[PDB]
């Protein structure tokens, strides 16, 4: 009542939601590849042992551990929902703007 | 590459793209007299016939050999190993 408006953002949260999924499964089917050409196939146990060699690790540590590192990652992953449920002021960040 | 203008400046980087990709069939290592070979620098490939050894950004196939290939294993852990005969 006193002249002062709030407008919407120029992109919906469904088209952020499309971005990241694009994003993701670019990263998830190519490597890094997409990044900077033509997305080009691979599968993805090759990938991770290529991230493997990137950090001076060779290859056969990987494909003589794969159902251990996939296991170690899988649990990683789960826990996350509930470390970001359990802590209280997990988004801190994005509540002090609002 | 710099170069100057009013209040600022432009670069002009130059880039390499990779262009005119192909399909192949690929295996993680190749077993050979109950030994696996994993590949140093490149990866693996076939045209449907044979085997080949390639790098990364570029299609050039060889000859597998022992030169580019090391041993460090055996031949019943690895999941997708296809044999393979290994020259010397
Ligand atoms: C896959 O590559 C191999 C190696 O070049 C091909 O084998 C050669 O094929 C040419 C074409 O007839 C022959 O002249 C050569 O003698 C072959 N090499 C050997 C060692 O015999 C093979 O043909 C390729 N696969 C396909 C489907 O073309
Ligand atoms: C490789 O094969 C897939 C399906 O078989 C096809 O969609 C793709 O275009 C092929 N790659 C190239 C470079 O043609
Ligand atoms: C080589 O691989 C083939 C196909 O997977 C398999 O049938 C064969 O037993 C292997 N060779 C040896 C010596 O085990």
């Amino acid at each position: 009542f006193n002249g002062l408006t709030v407008l919407p953002p120029l992109l919906t949260d469904e088209m952020i939601a499309q971005y990241t999924s694009a994003l993701l499964a670019g990263t998830i089917t190519s490597g890094w590849t997409f990044g900077a050409g033509p997305a080009l196939q691979i599968p993805f146990p090759m990938q991770m042992a290529y991230r493997f060699n990137g950090i001076g690790v060779t290859q056969n540590v990987l494909y003589e551990n794969q159902k251990l590192i996939a296991n170690q990652f899988n649990s990683a992953i789960g826990k996350i929902q509930d470390s970001l449920s359990s802590t209280p002021s997990a988004l801190g960040k994005l509540q002090d703007v609002v | 590459f710099p170069q100057s203008a009013p209040h600022g400046v432009v670069f002009l980087h130059v880039t390499y793209v990779p262009a005119q990709e192909k399909n192949f069939t690929t295996a993680p290592a190749i077993c050979h007299d109950g030994k696996a070979h994993f590949p140093r620098e490149g990866v693996f490939v076939s045209n449907g016939t044979h085997w080949f050894v390639t790098q990364r950004n570029f299609y050039e196939p060889q000859i597998i050999t022992t030169d580019n290939t090391f041993v460090s294993g055996n031949c019943d852990v690895v999941i997708g190993i296809v044999n393979n005969t290994v020259y010397d």
